[PDB]
């Protein structure tokens, strides 16, 4: 019920800045649209497990 | 000038008339001295490896 700014600054920011503590990471994105969900990716280096 | 409804009388009153309203801090328990001086820090501690 919540338009993409609300879950960014709530949501998004608070889980993203956990992420950056992690092994083996490449690279991590997050995206929130007009739809009430958010979704974030963290992306490793090949051959992680 | 939230407005509150008196009991004893049936009278409105504001929230100034009951409460002091004030731009504060969220917690008022930990405090920073700087070569002496009032500042504020930070501490960082590591992530496992």
């Amino acid at each position: 019920g919540a338009t993409a700014k609300t879950i960014n600054d709530s949501v998004v920011t608070l889980i993203e800045r956990e992420l950056s503590g992690v092994k083996n990471l490449l690279y991590y994105s997050a995206t929130t649209d007009t739809s009430g969900t958010a979704e974030i990716t963290a992306t490793f280096k090949p051959g992680t497990d | 000038n939230i407005s509150l409804k008196s009991k004893t009388n049936g009278s409105v009153i504001k929230l100034s008339d009951v409460a002091n309203v004030e731009i504060g801090s969220q917690a008022y328990n930990f405090a920073i001295l700087e070569n002496g001086k009032p500042a504020t820090a930070a501490a960082i501690q590591l992530s496992p490896g």
